[PDB]
C-alpha cells in the first residue's frame, strides 16, 4: 500500500 | 624606430574591483576534479527564494501566539530588510551588503497547533501615508490582505508587492527616517477555537522577481 | 497514498505518518572510485541496513532554540562497525529516517536537518538552520521526518575515527503542547542507514 | 513559489546579475594579521566583510588567487606543502621590489579537491593543508587577496548586525550637503 | 596624436619564474648540430622509473639478512620520500624539489644467495590507523600483501598503491607528524632453508602512474 | 614495470608536466660568488639550488642563456673565448646602466657541440672553455641566470638530504597561524 | 622580447576637454528605463528657435 522506498 | 606611447595621468592605479587580471607566476597546475559535488550555489537569491528563514518576535521568538480569543494584531513589522523581525533572516544577511532592492518578498504562515485547535488569521500590507498601522481587522481590511483557516494545510503563504515610487528601494534605513518609508505588514488574529497555547510561526524568503543591485561593505572591520 | 515504506538491506521500515522523503543537496553519489584508493576500493552491502539510536525526550519545558545533535558515524556495534576497525578509508551516505511519536492533540514543531561539517551554532544562527537539507515534524502534520544525504567533504574518502562529515541535528522550533487528551512527552528516535559504503584501506589484525 | 498575481498583481522581471556567486567574491579585500612570513589563509579574511562573510556562508569552497602586497625586499611565495625553509630561496618564485607594491596571480595549490571553511574533526582550527600557500619578504604592510573562478558548495547562515531598537537598525546614509 | 596608455601599478617587477623572454643581443649564431646525442632525457621520471636505486638499511647496506630461520620482521619504512630508508634513492632525490605527489611507487626485491640457499618472503602495506605495525606474517596477512619463492628469478617486484584520502600527498614531513602518515611496508621472512649469511637487496623506482607537482626550491643555500 | 593491477589495483592517469627537463631548468637562479669581471660559468650555482642540483645531475647539456645584472656602470659582455682585455671596450654588447637592473638574453657560445659538468682529463677543474662568455662593469652587485632550451644527457647522482633520525626527516611545513 | 614603446613627452597630462574615457570600475548596473519621458532637448538651439524670449 503506498509508496516504496527500497 | 618603436611605438610612441603617451602615459596617461589618472591611470593605471590599483583598483579594488577593476576588471584586470594580474600576471601568472606559476603555471601549468592540474587540480582535482570537481565535477559534480553536491550543494554548489551560483547565485545568493537561487538560496534566498528556496530557504525561508525565521522571523524574530516578542522573546526571540520565531512565532506568535495569544490567549484572548478576540480580534487582535498578533505582530507589526516594517517593511525593511533592515527591520528588527528580519534580522535573524538569511534575507537581511544577504541584503546587507547591497544598497538597493526591488521584487517581492514572500512572508511564510506555519500553524504548529494541535488537531483540536482550529484559527483564522488576516495578513494585510499597509502602504505608507498612514500615521499609525491599523489595530484592527476592520480598519486594515481596505488594504491588500489576505485571509486563511488553518486545516489540513497549516502553511500559507502571502507576497509583500513593492510598492514605492521610485523604482528601486534602498535596503538600509537612515536615521532620518521617523515612519518606515515602505510601509508595514500587519498580522491579525481574526479568531480561534481553543489555540490559546497554539502557535504561528512566520518565515521569509525571496520572491521570483526580488532583486538585489549595487555591492557595498558596510559592516564595522 | 501517504504510506511510505523504506527498505535499506533486509531491513524495513513502514511509516503511515510521512511528509514524503527530502534528498539533501543531490540525488547521485560523486564516483565512489577515484585516484586516491588506486582502484583498491570495494563496496559492502553487509552494512547497507538499518540501526536505530535513541535522541532525546522532548518535554513542554524545552523551548525554542533547544538543540539535540547526533555525529556520524556514531558507535556500531554491528557490521558497519567491523568495517570502521577493518579499513583505514570509507565513504558512504546516510538515509535517516527520524521519529517523534505522541497523538494528533500535541501541539508544537521540530527542525530536523541533516548539517555538513557541524559547528556550535550561536542562537542568532539556529533561525538560519533551514539553509539545511531539512523537514518539520508537527504532531498536527507528521509525526516521522525522512532526510537522505550523499557522502562529501574536502577528500574523496575518509578515516571517520578523525573526521565526521553528517551531524544530525534536532531543534525545538515551537515547544511542545499538552492536553489532558494528549501525550505527556514525545521521544524522539532516529533509524539510520548508511548509503554506497565503500572500504579502502584494510588494517592488519589487532592479534 | 507564490506571486502577486496571487490578488491581481503582476510579476516583473528581475537582473541577479549582483547576487552572482563569482562576480561578488571577484574582488580584493584585506588580511589584517601579517607577519614577515604569512602563510595565505582566506579565513583570515574579517568575518564581516563582504568576502569574508560570504565565505563564511559556505561549507565548502575552490577558487584561484590573485594578492596584491607591499613589501619591503623582495617577495617569495611558496605552494601548499612546502617547507617553510623554502621561502629563503630564489629558486622559488620571487618577485623583485618595485614600487608600489606587487600584484601576482597564484593558483589553488590545496591537495584536495576543495577547500572548507568548517571541518568536523582533527587533522576549533582547521587543517593545515588548507591554504593557497606562504609568501615572505624583510617586511609585508598590506596584503589584498582576491577570489578568482570562485564556486561554493552548501550554504551556511549569514548574519546581519543585529537590532536592539525593537523596529528598524537605522544609520547614516549618504546625502548631500548644505 | 599617439597611443594613449596606462601604466599599471603592481605589474612590470621581475618575477624569477614569468613567462617573459630578454630581448636578444648578440645575432646568428649558429651552434655545433646535436643531433643524435646519446643518452637525453626529457623527463625527470622517465629516468626514475627505469633505473631502480638503492634503499639504505641498518649500517647503510642496501640489503637485509637474517640468522635466524623463524618468522621475522627483516625491515620497516615509512612510505615516505622522506624516510631513511630511502635518504640514498635517486626517487627521494628527485622529490624533494616538489611539494606534492601521487601515484606507485616500485620496490624490487633481489636475492644474492647461493643456489643451496632457499627463501620465503613476504611484503606488505599497512596503512595508516593503526598504532604499530604488525610485528608478524599472520597479523601482516590481513593487509595487502605478497609472498614469493627464490628460484631461477632471484628478482621480485611490488607496487605499493597510493591511498590517501586527499587525491595528492606532501613530499616532506612536518615535525608535527607522530606517525606516519601514508603508512608503512614491511617486509617479513617467512622462512628459509640454509640462507643464514644470504642477503636481499631491496631498490625502489617510480610506478607508471608516479607524479610529481609544485617544484620548489627547499634546500639550505 | 610492475603495476597494482598485479593485486586487483586500478593504475591511473599521471601528468608529468613539472617533471618536464626543459620546463624545470626554465627559472632564474643566484650565483653568489661575483667579482667587477665574471665569467659566466653555469657550475657557480649553489649544489643544493633547484637547478644546481639537477644540473649536476647530468653529465653533459646545453642551453642558451637569458640573466639579469644588478651593477654599477655599464655593463659589457664577452663572447667565449674573447680576450679578458676585450672587457673594456664599447664595441662588444654594452648595455647602459638602466635602473633596477640589466636583464639579457645571451646565446650559446662554446666551440664544443656540448658542455659537461664533470670533465675526466686535463685541458678537479673543468676546461677553461666550458663557459658562457664574461660580463664587467664597475660592480656588480648580483647575478642571476636562467637556462632556455635546456638539454640534458646521461643522469649521474642527485641526493637528498641525508637523515640521521632513523625513519624520516622531519621539518617545518608552512600552516596557517592562530 | 617584450614590446619597446617610447614614452613621449608633452602627452599624457589630462586636458579638461580631452576625447579619453576613463576606465570603469562597477560594472554591470542597469538603470530604470527612460524611453518615452517627455520633453528632452538634444541641441540648445531647437529650444532658441522654438521659445522666443522678451526684450528689455
Amino acid at each position: 500500500f503506498g509508496a516504496l522506498l527500497a | 624606430g618603436i611605438v610612441p606611447v603617451a602615459c596617461s595621468d589618472g591611470y593605471g592605479g590599483l583598483v579594488t574591483t577593476d576588471p584586470k587580471t594580474a600576471d601568472p607566476v606559476y603555471g601549468m597546475v592540474y587540480n582535482p576534479p570537481r565535477t559534480n559535488y553536491p550543494g554548489r550555489f551560483t547565485n545568493l537569491l537561487d538560496v534566498a527564494e528556496a530557504c525561508p528563514t525565521f522571523l524574530c518576535f516578542d522573546e526571540g521568538k520565531p512565532y506568535v501566539v495569544t490567549r484572548t480569543d478576540e480580534q487582535r494584531l498578533l505582530a507589526k513589522f516594517d517593511v525593511s530588510l533592515a527591520a528588527k523581525h528580519m534580522s535573524n533572516t538569511y534575507l537581511s544577511g544577504i541584503a546587507q551588503y547591497y544598497a538597493q532592492y526591488s521584487g517581492t518578498i514572500n512572508l511564510h504562515f506555519m500553524f504548529t497547533g494541535s488537531t483540536d485547535s482550529k484559527a483564522r488569521y488576516m495578513v494585510a500590507y499597509v502602504p505608507p501615508g498612514v500615521e499609525t498601522p491599523p489595530d484592527t481587522p476592520e480598519k486594515a481590511a481596505h488594504c491588500i490582505h489576505a485571509e486563511w483557516d488553518t486545516g489540513l494545510n497549516s502553511k500559507f503563504t502571502f507576497s509583500i508587492p513593492y510598492v514605492s515610487a521610485a523604482d528601486y528601494a534602498y535596503t538600509a534605513s537612515d536615521v532620518a527616517e521617523t515612519t518606515n518609508v515602505q510601509g508595514w505588514v500587519c498580522i491579525y488574529q481574526i479568531t480561534h477555537g481553543k489555540a490559546e497555547q497554539d502557535t504561528l510561526v512566520v518565515s521569509v524568503s525571496a520572491g521570483k522577481d526580488f532583486e538585489l543591485r549595487l555591492p557595498i561593505d558596510p559592516r564595522s572591520q | 497514498d501517504r504510506i511510505l515504506t523504506t527498505r535499506n538491506g533486509h531491513t524495513t521500515s513502514t511509516t503511515q505518518s510521512s511528509v514524503g522523503v527530502t534528498y539533501g543537496y543531490s540525488t547521485q553519489e560523486d564516483h565512489v572510485s577515484g585516484p586516491n584508493t588506486s582502484g583498491l576500493e570495494t563496496r559492502v552491502v553487509q552494512a547497507e541496513r538499518f540501526f536505530k539510536k535513541h535522541l532525546f525526550d522532548w518535554t513542554p519545558d524545552k523551548a525554542f532554540g533547544h538543540l539535540e545533535k547526533l555525529e556520524l558515524p556514531t558507535d556500531h556495534k554491528g557490521v558497519y562497525g567491523c568495517l570502521v576497525d577493518s579499513f583505514a578509508y570509507m565513504r558512504n551516505g546516510w538515509d535517516v529516517e527520524v521519529s517523534a511519536v505522541g497523538n494528533q492533540f500535541n501541539g508544537g514543531c521540530l527542525l530536523v536537518a541533516m548539517v555538513p561539517e557541524w559547528k556550535e551554532f550561536t542562537p542568532r544562527e539556529k533561525y538560519q538552520l533551514t539553509l539545511f537539507p531539512h523537514q518539520f515534524i508537527s504532531p498536527r502534520t507528521n509525526m516521522t521526518a525522512h532526510i537522505v544525504v550523499p557522502y562529501l567533504g574536502v577528500n574523496r574518502y575518509d578515516q571517520y575515527k578523525k573526521h565526521k562529515p553528517w551531524t544530525l541535528v534536532v531543534m525545538v522550533v515551537s515547544p511542545l503542547t499538552t492536553n489532558t487528551v494528549s501525550a505527556g512527552q514525545i521521544k524522539v528516535y532516529a533509524n539510520i542507514a548508511p548509503t554506497h559504503v565503500h572500504v579502502a584501506g584494510e588494517l592488519p589484525s589487532k592479534e | 513559489t507564490t506571486t502577486v498575481e496571487n490578488y491581481g498583481g503582476e510579476t516583473q522581471v528581475q537582473r541577479r546579475q549582483h547576487t552572482d556567486v563569482t562576480f561578488i567574491m571577484d574582488r580584493f579585500v584585506k588580511i589584517q594579521n601579517l607577519n614577515p612570513t604569512h602563510v595565505i589563509d582566506l579565513m583570515q579574511t574579517h568575518q564581516h566583510g563582504l568576502v569574508g562573510a560570504l565565505l563564511r556562508a559556505a561549507t565548502y569552497y575552490f577558487s584561484d588567487l590573485e594578492i596584491v602586497v607591499r613589501h619591503d625586499g623582495n617577495l617569495t611565495w611558496v605552494p601548499n606543502g612546502a617547507p617553510e625553509a623554502a621561502l629563503s630561496n630564489t629558486g622559488n618564485p620571487t618577485a623583485y621590489l618595485k614600487a608600489p607594491f606587487t600584484r601576482l596571480a597564484l593558483p589553488y595549490t590545496a591537495p584536495h579537491r576543495v577547500l572548507a571553511t568548517v571541518y568536523n574533526g582533527t587533522s576549533a582550527q582547521l587543517p593545515a593543508s588548507f591554504n593557497f600557500g606562504a609568501i615572505q619578504a624583510t617586511t609585508i604592510h598590506e596584503l589584498l587577496v582576491r577570489m578568482k573562478r570562485a564556486e561554493l558548495y552548501c550554504p551556511r547562515p549569514l548574519l546581519a548586525v543585529e537590532v536592539s531598537s525593537q523596529d528598524r537598525h537605522k544609520q547614516k546614509i549618504i546625502a548631500p550637503a548644505k
